[PDB]
């Protein structure tokens, strides 16, 4: 019996870390909900 | 149970001790998270149920007591936020610039952010921190990095 324990409110944070790039991908979506790469 | 609006841990005490199985967000009432983590099933807050009401395995999301709430969606010009709550530790925000899932339905915004599988539902929010989608159904990419979906729902 999976339960909620509150972690935060959602809120923008000014001078948030940075990080992450920006890739465009071709991709492909299942009936079971699962991406996968198409090249 | 706690209704205030906010990020929460879903946990379950099935396997080894009390683990994260994902992360939701209640806004208006209403439980939202990936059915990946849930599977539909119910959950508990405090002594309180949370019974689903809306779920879709395709768009990998589920809503419980009522209809799916959140409808903001990515401009796709800016930086938006993660607000992870990996398991274990802090909520914190991280800031980037989505890339772009290009599919024959139509182009989504995708977030190249790597963490455990239980950060699984965490929100993705605007400047206005408005929550555009969900993180944690994606793909694995070349180089062995991970890029997930911002996977939003329909306010019906
Ligand atoms: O949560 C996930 C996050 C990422 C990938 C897959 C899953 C599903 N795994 C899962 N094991 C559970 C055991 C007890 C209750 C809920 C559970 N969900
Ligand atoms: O990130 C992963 C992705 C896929 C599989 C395993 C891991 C574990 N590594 C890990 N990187 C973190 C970065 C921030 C907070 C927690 C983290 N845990």
């Amino acid at each position: 019996d999976m339960y909620i324990e509150r972690a935060g409110d959602i809120t923008w944070e000014k001078d948030a870390e940075v990080t992450g790039n920006s890739p465009r991908l071709d991709v492909a979506l299942d009936e079971s909900g699962d991406f996968s790469l198409v090249e | 149970g706690e209704t205030t609006d906010g990020v929460y841990r879903v946990m379950t005490r099935r396997l080894l001790g009390s683990t994260q199985v994902g992360v939701g967000v209640m806004q208006e009432g209403v439980f939202h998270t990936m059915w990946h983590v849930t599977k539909g099933a119910a959950l508990r807050s405090g002594e309180g149920r949370l019974d689903p009401y809306w779920g879709d395995v395709k768009q990998d999301l589920v809503s419980y007591c009522g209809p799916w709430k959140l409808d903001a969606a990515w401009d796709g010009l800016s930086e938006v936020q993660l607000l992870a709550v990996p398991p274990g530790e802090r909520a914190k925000n991280i800031q980037t610039l989505p890339g772009i899932f290009k599919t024959k339905d139509g182009d989504i915004g995708a977030v190249a952010l790597d963490y455990p599988a239980g950060t699984s539902g965490s929100p993705i929010l605007d400047k206005c921190g408005r929550v555009i989608g969900l993180y944690g159904n994606g793909v694995v990419i070349k180089n062995g990095s991970y890029v997930s979906a911002i996977t939003q729902g329909k306010r019906e």
